[PDB]
RNA sequence: UUAUGCUAUCAGGUGGAUGGCUCGGCUCAAGAGCUUAUGAAGGACGUGCCAAGCUGCGAUAAGCCCGGGGUAGGUGCAUGGAGCCAAUGAACCCGGGAUUUCCGAAUGGGACCUCUCCGUAGUGAUCAUUCAUGAUCGGGAACGCUCCGAAUUGAAA
RNA sequence: UGGAGGACCGUAAACGGUAUUGAUCUGCAAAUCAUUCGUGUGACCUGCGUCUCGUAGUGAAAUGCUAAUCUAACCCGGCA
RNA sequence: UGUUCGGGUCGAAGCAGGGCUGUGAAGUCCUGUGGACCGUUCACAAACGAAAAUCCUGGUAAUAGUAGCAGCAAAGCAGGGUGAGACUCCCUGCCGCCGAAGGGGCCAGGUUUCCUCGGCAAUGUUCGUCAGCCGAGGGUUAGUCGGUCCUAAGACGUACCGUAAUUCGAGUACGCCGAAAGGGAAACAGGUUAAUAUUCCUGUACCAUUUAGCGUUUAGUCUGACGUCUCAGGGCAAGCCGAGCGGCGUCGUCGCGCCGUCUAAGCAGCGAACCCCGUGGAGAGCCGUAAUGGCGAGAAGCGGGCGAAUCUGUAAUGGCACAAGUCGGCUUCACCCCGGGACCCGUGAAAAGGACAGCUAAAUGUCCGUACCGAGAACUGACACAGGUGCCCCUAGCUGAAAAGGCUAAGGCGUGUCGGAGUAAUUCAGUUAAGGGAAUUCGGCAAAUUAGCUCCGUAACUUCGGGAUAAGGAGUGCCUGCUGUGUAGACAGCAGGUCGCAGUGACCAGGGGGCUCUAACUGUCUAAUACCAACAUAGGAGAUUGCAAACCCGUAAGGGCUAG
RNA sequence: CCCUAACUGGAGUCCGGUGAAGCUUACAUUCUAGUGCACAGUCUAGAGACCUCUAGGGGGAAGUGAAGACCCCGUGGAGC
RNA sequence: GGAGAUCGUGAGCUGGGUUUAGACCGUCGUGAGACAGGUCGGUUACUAUCUACUAGAGGUGCCCGAGGUCUGCGGGUAAGC
RNA sequence: GGUUUGAUAGAAACGGGAUGUAAGCACCAAGGCAACGAGGUGUUCAGUCCGCGUUUACUAACCAUUCGUUCCUUUCACUU
């Protein structure tokens, strides 16, 4: 055995792994020495003196049982958070959600035509005022105070 | 990386041909009388002010 | 930084490039003249009497 | 065999003084004394069989042609190998011609680009005439003529 | 709901340079290192280009800075 | 030097050590070395006599086999090779370092340091068979990548004029230069070498100028072409999840974990917002947005037109262990397209070029750069320098608000180039400490305390904005089952059980309060002993001047303020 | 801090390799008193002292670095 | 209790004051500037050659060769107040 | 200090100690249609460890060199 530096640059530049992910056979190193060009690189490759040695990733599986475990529900309590609120949820975000839900449930309500023009418009400048804090909530309005033109 | 001319990578050239040993048989004819001229250098020293 | 060693790292331009007609690393390049020989300032070639002792 | 040391002499190492030699320097005297647009001095790059520097030379590139002198060797500083040239008179010296890259007074335009653009192949700027043509520009060791023009210092301030 | 401000906190991003009167003080360095600190959407930091200079320039002004030189820079000459 | 008399290869000068003479400066002789020149009488000359100048140049001691080869990144061990020689060079296994920089891309700068072979006197803070070192040879291929082209601040040239005069001086006219990060006609995938590759080769393309043929302008407009902040919508590289298929690992038990499951430009097709047009007839009000808002000077609604990224097909046969090569879903910045709003005693470039009249064919597309580094070893600071230039532009999984800190991938390294041994004092930097708790000291200097998030609560004073995270209290882990908002990603809340001395369990992470002096505040400052009460500032006041002005530069020609 | 103690990593101590610089008229194993330009290892009179080496902190060598920055002088300068 | 030892002791430490360059207040001066008045800020260099001392070793001297056990010329003490 | 004529150091077992009841297995567990399930109880004063002692030659204290002659000379009372 001999210096086989040039072979490991070689090997690493054919098969373009890094320079330590090729493994070149230690009982081979009389045949590897006589390889000096791509060609016999390629032919030793074939052969199987050389290749690369897998890479090895980072494994996932603790993160993913937890992160099912967070998605029920749980492992979220007060001893966790560690960010402002508002860095965990904008209020913007939440007022835009909002509104958009009711405004998609009013107009709904207006085209099927269980609401008139008149109470439609108070309806959407109530809620653009901030009177009902979800759609649920607005239909117990509506049901309540009979709004709704339903027969 | 330095984008030259024709110029300077011309004097550039010559610079880098300057850098040679002398010749053994003019050492054998001169009787060990010239060993030696002034235009070594080494790449990393004193920088050549050639361009 | 410091006026020493700190502020010596900055010293990656240049002022004066190589004259034409002297050959001389002299021909500033702001100015577009030879500090040397004068070229670029004129057609003759520059020369002053305290470029040397009074010959007395 | 008293160690570590002290003094003196001898042999050797290191070092480069002294002496001898010297194609170099310096001073005085006698001569001689301009050159360049027919492109100078100076510079960059190239040029040798083995060639890095200096010297010479210019893509005909340590060189080519002619006349005279000189006579048997030649191939620079720089006696190495292998070759070539030479009695068709070489090498060398004196006189006269040829080739003479790019920059440079640099002059078709342009230069932190010694190269580049249009090629309309190129009289740049200022001048004189008969408007054919002609003149000036840069360099030169000191000497020469015209014009502008200090202070240190002395007076013991 | 909205998203203003020579606003706030804060990175060993960037810029600065308080205290240790620490380390080093023939040093890693002819001014650096470690911890602790100040600003961090603006009178902000910065690359490249260009301009302003010696009885002159530039200076939110200390006689600061103008190539390790500044209560008048540097090279040569007057000059032995 | 002039002159008289001589010596020397049978051994001159010079050098080392000795004998004799002279008070002495010094002379002469002897021995060893040396291998070619040297004296003397009478006179005359001078670049004529050294122990000292913090003297100058060269050589060389002691200090001394001493300091340094530590501090910010404590890194190596086993087995096998090569070789005269192995802690240090090579291969495999284990153990480690950085992992929003020590990785990748490249400017300026460097200039052959790049690749191969042969060496180890010097260089490398040790050795060395190694090398950015030494010797020989080799290596950079462009119509599409840049320069080249346009102009910005601003330079330079010729002329005119000034100056005793110029190589000097402001302006005017005409030119010409000035950006490898501004504007900009056009190319992608794969292969090949030891070192070059959108450059060479295979395939598939595209753009200009000229010539020939076949036609024609609208020629005046648009684009190039523009600030700071803030926000909606769409798309996408990266990322993640599920199913099938092919490999690798583990296997004391289980059946999980990782890698792959690919595909460019070009060409053809479609089009979201804004905007334009034809209808329409809305008010004791209707239509909308995240938000501002719109409307008889014509809303809602209904039709049509111009109009994006990206997407679909082809290119589809290239590469892959010709091994598989099939599908779905979520999210999406820091990248692309499109639109709105706010702000200004700030208004946020110009020109070349391109579009509107082109289509077909052949020919032409010159010149220069292209290797490698781009930094704790290729630049700069005299260095293989802990500084600076470059943190200039980019970066995967988990925790987490996060590009913070910690732990790991890919990639790069064990060279922030001395080792062995393990035993004193002392020293640099850390961990802990009974009882007391500033008694230390010029002075709580130094170190410790507190620290995330949610909820409750919050004083004097006040320019009514603040003070304010005031102060002061309580909660936080894991498991089981759920509820609410939302299109979703996700976010918020609850009930029960349960462990520990301790649940932001490590990393990260304010000690607080009171009374005075001083400067209003944010900002600037003696680069290298002074970051302050000093300078600046908004606010207040005063003075000059009606423009051929006041103030100022020049010897003049002419200029700054002043496109006022 | 009373009042310090134990421990950890890097140096130091010991061994191998590499390998500098700065003080230096000469000698030098010293201590006490006197004398002396009145602040002596070297003079005068006593007292002590066998030589070499290693480690250690700095009492002395008026220790080293450096033609005093404080004061005066010069018919010396500069700025204001 | 008071004094001495270079008003002992910075190649041991500190840097509070005084004694540089910056700035403020008062008083002087027409002014540059000054105070013997006050206040805020403001770099502490060195690898030990000789000697002295504290400890640890190797020699040589005296001596039959070696080992052991003692004496005690001397030195020190505050060993207790 | 010891060195076979031996308990000097180490291994093995035991005594004396430190911590706090190991892994797997079984039963129960708030629950869940199920899968799963933090955790508790038993095996279990358990497991893990000891820079301390006792017994015991089980391995290593083996094998040697050197001074107590000036060195050669027959300058010797030696010895071929
Ligand atoms: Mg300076
Ligand atoms: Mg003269
Ligand atoms: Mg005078
Ligand atoms: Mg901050
Ligand atoms: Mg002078
Ligand atoms: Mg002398
Ligand atoms: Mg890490
Ligand atoms: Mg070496
Ligand atoms: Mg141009
Ligand atoms: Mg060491
Ligand atoms: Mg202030
Ligand atoms: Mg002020
Ligand atoms: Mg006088
Ligand atoms: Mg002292
Ligand atoms: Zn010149």
């Amino acid at each position: 055995m001999s210096d086989l530096s040039n072979q490991r640059k070689l090997a690493s530049k054919v098969l373009g792994c890094g320079l330590d992910r090729v493994w070149l056979n230690p009982e081979a190193s009389e045949e590897i020495a006589s390889a000096i060009t791509r060609e016999d690189i390629r032919g030793l490759i074939e052969e199987g003196t050389i290749k690369a040695k897998p890479v090895k990733g980072v494994s996932r599986g603790r993160a993913r049982a937890l992160a099912a475990k967070r998605k029920y529900g749980h492992c979220k309590g007060h001893g966790s958070r560690k960010g402002k609120k508002g860095a965990r949820t904008p209020k913007k975000e939440q007022w835009i959600k909002k509104i958009r839900a009711l405004r998609r449930r009013l107009k709904e309500l207006r085209a099927d035509g269980a609401l008139d023009k008149s109470v439609y418009c108070r309806l959407y400048r109530k809620a653009k005022g901030g009177e009902y804090r979800s759609v649920s909530h607005l239909n117990s309005h509506l049901e309540s105070e009979k709004l709704l033109k339903k027969e | 990386m330095s984008h030259n001319m024709k110029g300077q990578k011309k004097r550039l050239a010559k610079a880098h041909k300057q850098n040679t040993r002398v010749p053994v048989w003019v050492i054998v004819k001169t009787n060990r009388k010239v060993v030696s001229h002034p235009r070594r250098r080494h790449w990393r020293r004193r920088s050549l002010d050639v361009k | 930084m410091s006026k020493g060693t700190s502020s010596m790292g900055k010293r990656q331009k240049r002022t004066h490039a190589k004259c034409r007609r002297c050959g001389s690393v002299s021909f500033n390049v702001h100015t577009k003249q030879c500090t040397s020989c004068g070229f670029g300032k004129t057609s003759r070639m520059r020369t002053y009497k305290w470029q040397a002792k009074c010959k007395y």
